């Protein structure tokens, strides 16, 4: 809608799933933990704003 | 076609609670030069500001000015979206928007993402790029008949677009509505009709056949083109 | 202007979203999971660099000087260490049209200075 | 499933394949010094398609010579011979680098319909 | 904002006069080639404020063959013309005893208005035109050949000469741009004269559908 | 008049056309068959050229019929060829260029 | 020519190259390099062509038009030239390289597929591979165009198969609808017509 959303087409599932939902389903609920796993350099706001829509879509 | 993104350098949303003391230091001159007289409803002001920075190169490449841009914004969104701007003299071409009266900041972000795509500053939609050039070949030059009776090929500027709006481009000042054409036969049929698309389709098939130096008798092209147009519509060979 | 980074709550470690306090007429960063709030210090909430004026020297890493497949030159000495040899390469990055520009890196170990002519 | 090929490793600007290896290879049938001893000596290496991206090849040891203007000067491997880029049927074409390439493809297809003796024990 | 508006109005009027002249309506040469400055003198150069209003641009021509066979050209003010406006124009045509009209809309026309234009055809043959498609006369395009509406006597002579039925001629849609320019309905035949690189000239005949 | 008709048919000055009879080759054939001497005065009356070309044009029929519609279609079918014929079999060209008998 | 391409490369590397209207800087650099190398190929081909004697059998067959062309002579004697894949120079199929034998970011003529040898001289291994790539493009084109062109042929035939010249000289389809009142607008067959000149036009 507002920005570019990241989705994940898992096997045996016929609907796209947000990546943040998959991360939480694996036990990583805090957004900090998820971006620790995704973004390894926190000095880089470009990656951050490009992942932000996915977080905003899964709250 | 030129959208606000094509001429924009960078956009940003600030939280400016009072325009008198702006967040940025270099925009304090023209903002106060604008605010010392009440031009709009200062009470109907929102603290969320949307500052866009233009670039002189793209502004000059289109002979565009902040006046036209601000007029286009105030027309597309009326008075609900206030816009202000400085003169075309500062080292940075900057103009500041606010919303007049979902939360406000999200609304500013949404209209930012929309204006940067749909706000047509200049040009005709669906026409991406245009190239002006002199045709060295006589097939695109302007062939006239001199007063002495000789054929003379005038070397004139012609434009080649990357999209087609024949309907609009024809109805433009200083555009030839007689020789201006297109290679999209469907638009020729929609704009000029069945005999126009018959002739244009003959021209395009001839161009495809002859580009490799080949030659086909014209009656074969004419028969194919009559087959595709004898029933009043464009009959595809399918 | 510069970009704006994401900031997280101090309790739930979720991202702080922007919010406005009418009472003080001031920007706040608040969590929509917990009930934490913070006084912003930048006042800028969003930044889009449409021009994409990115300094690709920041994207380069000195380790690239160890690449045997990169070209080396002795004509551009290093301004930081004075080493003669240096590897050079083009941007090869999308969203960069004028990408014939050359970026140089010093091959001296532990110097790793990067520059552009 | 990773397709790879053997290549000669290169020192600073020299091959590791010294003349002693060629000497031991010449008497291959006496001292049982084979290809595997060449690989075990660290003189030859199998490089796959994905590791070739990180490799700087010399087409011949002549490329390792110091030149008036050095092209690379930091090679890591060398071709055993460039003609090994061809397959079985293209390796029968004489002077394939003096033909138009479609001709070499048509021969590579037509060497397979050529008559000969397809196998020695054809009588049985 | 305003000079271009009057320019568009003048161009639309020029195309309309050319159209009426090609349909056979009595159009003086003076208005047939009216300069933009003359248009400003006769109507004004400030349409935005109300000089000229589009209601002042209304044209009323008479056929050369029949002075009683007149035709209107209306220029509605609203961009999207509604059924009420169509009823008003039909009322005016009834009062003035005129049976043909052109409506030069700006943005478009509502579905109910179009259905009204279609249902009452046997009473009033009133057509719909976009101002966008009247800013150019398409008949002047190089691709468009010379179209000529044949008379029923000419059509009968044609079918008797070539000994064929109307369904055997090639066709032209009733909604064709040139068919709409010439205001021709189903059952009419249009003679197209175009130059031919093999014969010099070629006449073909298309039946309207 | 034929010149102006050609000028509106071929708005670009391209005289290359595809037509039935190669009139220059037929004229050359006639020159060689009858041993025409290009240096001597000819015995061909220019009025004979005009009349003969007109009768020829009448004999070349693509559309048959005396009715006006068939007359106009016949005019159109052979227009370009008849222009080529009148400009090639002209009385002046037949008198000082081809010098036929 | 190779020094000219080196000069253009040095200009591009120093940002001393400005783009031309209608193209990006990459495309302008590619245009300049391709123009230089095409000029080199044409000049060398002209040199080879002028070197030929009247007894040359390539020249004999080209002159008669029996077989071959001047470009074939140029490729056999002078230079094979630039190999193109999809109308562009050899792509960087490796990481910023055309082959592992080149340095990264090498837009020179030999790196990107310019065969500076003739067929008599013989191609070098990289020239051999790039030439094989260019020839593979032609083989693919020849083998892939056939289905589409044949489908187009069948479609055209089935669309026009029953259109015929009738005894009233009109061209009509099976429905008896009139497609042309006279064939080719002139009622003439295409075997007997031929090229001529209108003497009163120009
Ligand atoms: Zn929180
Ligand atoms: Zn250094």
């Amino acid at each position: 809608a507002i920005g570019q959303r990241i989705v994940a087409t898992l096997p045996y599932i016929k609907q796209e799933v947000p990546i943040i939902i998959v991360f939480r389903a694996l036990g990583f609920v805090s957004d900090r933990d998820i971006l620790e796993h995704i973004i390894y350099d926190f000095e880089d706001p470009e990656m951050m704003e490009m992942v932000k829509p996915s977080l905003d879509e899964a709250f | 076609h030129t959208t606000l993104r094509k001429v924009t350098a960078n956009t940003a949303i600030y939280y400016d609670p009072n325009p008198q003391s702006t967040v940025v230091a270099e925009d304090q001159e023209w903002v106060n030069v604008y605010y010392e007289m009440p031009d709009f409803d200062v009470a109907r002001i929102s603290p969320w500001l949307l500052r866009v920075e233009l670039d002189r190169k793209h502004m000059t490449d289109r002979k565009l000015t902040m006046e036209q841009i601000a007029e286009k914004i105030n027309a597309g969104f009326g008075d609900d979206l206030n816009c202000i701007f400085n003169d075309d003299n500062a080292e940075k071409l900057v103009l500041r928007i606010r919303i007049m009266n979902m939360d406000d900041d999200v609304f500013l972000r949404c209209i930012e993402s929309n204006m940067l795509t749909d706000m047509t500053l200049q040009g005709i939609e669906q026409i991406s790029k245009v190239y002006m050039h002199l045709p060295q070949t006589d097939n695109k030059k302007k062939i006239i008949i001199t007063e002495d009776g000789e054929f003379k090929a005038l070397q004139e500027w012609i434009l080649e677009t990357d999209g087609v709006s024949l309907m609009r481009v024809l109805s433009e000042k200083d555009v030839d509505p007689v020789r201006t054409t297109s290679n999209d036969i469907v638009e020729i049929f929609t704009v000029l009709g069945i005999e126009a698309v018959r002739k244009a389709l003959e021209r395009e098939l001839y161009h495809v056949i002859s580009f490799d130096g080949s030659y086909v008798n014209y009656r074969h092209l004419a028969l194919l083109c009559d087959t595709m147009t004898c029933r009043g519509h464009l009959m595809a060979i399918t | 202007p510069g970009f704006v980074g994401i900031r997280f709550c101090q309790e739930c470690n979720n991202m702080l979203y922007p919010k406005e306090d009418k009472e003080n007429r001031i920007l706040l960063y608040a969590c929509r999971n917990c009930d934490y709030q913070q006084e912003a210090d930048n006042s800028c909430i969003y930044v889009n660099k449409i021009t994409h004026e990115v300094d690709e020297l920041t994207q380069i890493i000195a380790d690239v000087s160890q690449d045997p497949t990169l070209p080396r030159t002795e004509d551009h000495p290093c301004q930081k260490c004075g080493h003669k040899e240096a590897v050079f390469f083009q941007s090869h990055s999308a969203r960069a049209e004028d990408a014939m520009r050359l970026y140089y890196v010093c091959t001296a170990p532990h110097c790793g200075h990067r520059w552009t002519e | 499933g990773r397709i790879c090929r053997p290549l000669l490793i290169v020192e600073k600007q020299k091959l590791l394949l010294k003349k002693r290896h060629i000497d031991q290879l010449k008497e291959r049938e006496y001292n049982n010094y084979s290809w595997q001893d060449l690989v075990a000596s660290g003189v030859v290496e199998y490089i796959d398609t994905l590791e070739e991206e990180t490799v700087m090849l010399a087409m011949t040891p002549d490329d390792l010579q110091e030149k008036e203007v050095a092209y690379c000067s930091t090679y890591t491997h060398c071709e055993i011979h460039p003609s090994m880029i061809l397959g079985v049927c293209a390796s029968i074409i004489p002077f394939p680098d003096h033909n138009q390439s479609p001709r070499n493809t048509y021969q590579s297809a037509m060497g397979k319909q050529a008559m000969g003796v397809y196998i020695t024990n054809f009588h049985v | 904002d305003d000079e271009e508006e009057t320019y568009r109005l003048w161009k639309i009027r020029k195309t309309i006069m050319q159209l009426c002249h090609d349909r056979g309506y009595l159009v003086t040469q003076d208005e047939l080639d009216q300069t933009l400055e003359e248009f400003k003198a006769q109507f004004g150069d400030k349409p935005s404020e109300g000089r000229p209003r589009r209601t002042d641009l209304t044209v009323l021509v008479a056929h050369n063959d029949d002075p009683t066979d007149q035709m209107f050209v209306f220029f509605p003010e609203e961009p999207k013309v509604g059924i009420k406006t169509i009823k008003v124009y039909c009322q005016r045509m009834q009062e003035e005893n005129i049976t043909r009209a052109l409506i030069v809309v700006q943005q478009g026309m509502t579905p109910s208005a179009k259905q009204s234009l279609v249902d009452m055809a046997p009473k009033y043959i009133l057509e719909q035109f976009l101002q966008q498609e009247l800013l150019i006369n398409i008949t002047e395009h190089e691709l468009v050949p010379e179209h000529v509406v044949m008379t029923k006597e000419e059509v009968t002579e044609l079918l008797a000469r070539y000994k064929l039925r109307e369904n055997q001629l090639p066709r032209i849609q009733a909604g064709d741009p040139v068919a709409r320019y010439f205001g021709i309905k189903r059952g009419q035949v249009v003679k197209i004269i175009r130059p031919s690189e093999t014969a010099g000239r070629y006449i073909t005949y298309r039946l309207v559908q | 008049e034929d010149r102006e008709v050609l000028r509106v048919i071929f708005p670009t000055g391209d005289s290359k056309v595809v037509l039935p009879c190669n009139l220059l080759r037929m004229i050359w054939n006639a020159q060689k068959i009858f041993h025409i001497n290009p240096r001597l005065p000819s015995d061909l009356h220019p009025i004979k050229v005009v009349e003969g070309v007109k009768e020829l044009s009448k004999k070349l029929v693509i559309v048959n019929g005396d009715d006006p519609l068939s007359r106009q279609a016949q005019e159109n079918a052979t227009l370009l060829f008849n222009i080529h014929l009148r400009s090639t079999l002209c009385s002046r060209r037949m008198a000082e260029e081809f010098r036929l008998s | 020519a190779k020094q000219d391409v080196i000069e253009v490369i040095e200009k591009a590397h120093n940002n001393e190259l400005e783009p031309t209207p209608g193209n990006t800087l990459r495309q302008t650099f590619e245009n300049q390099v391709n123009r230089i190398l095409n000029d080199a190929r044409d000049k060398t081909g002209s040199s080879a062509q002028k070197s030929l004697s009247e007894y040359n059998n390539f020249k004999s067959m080209v002159v008669s038009g029996a077989k071959g062309s001047k470009i074939n002579i140029s490729q056999v004697i002078a230079v094979v030239g630039q190999q193109n894949v999809e109308g562009k120079r050899i792509p960087f199929g490796f990481k910023h390289r055309t082959l592992p034998h080149f340095i990264k970011d090498d837009y020179g003529p030999e790196s990107r597929g310019f065969v500076e040898n003739s067929y008599l001289a013989g191609l070098t291994p990289t020239e051999f591979f790039f030439h094989a790539m260019g020839g593979r493009e032609g083989l693919i084109d020849t083998a892939v165009k056939t289905a589409e062109t044949g489908y187009i042929q069948r479609r055209l035939i089935k669309s026009m198969e029953s259109v015929m010249v009738k005894y009233d000289a009109t061209v009509r389809n099976s429905i008896n609808q009139v497609v042309q009142l006279r064939y080719g607008e002139d009622g003439l067959a295409g075997e007997s017509v031929e090229f001529q000149n209108l003497a009163t036009l120009k």
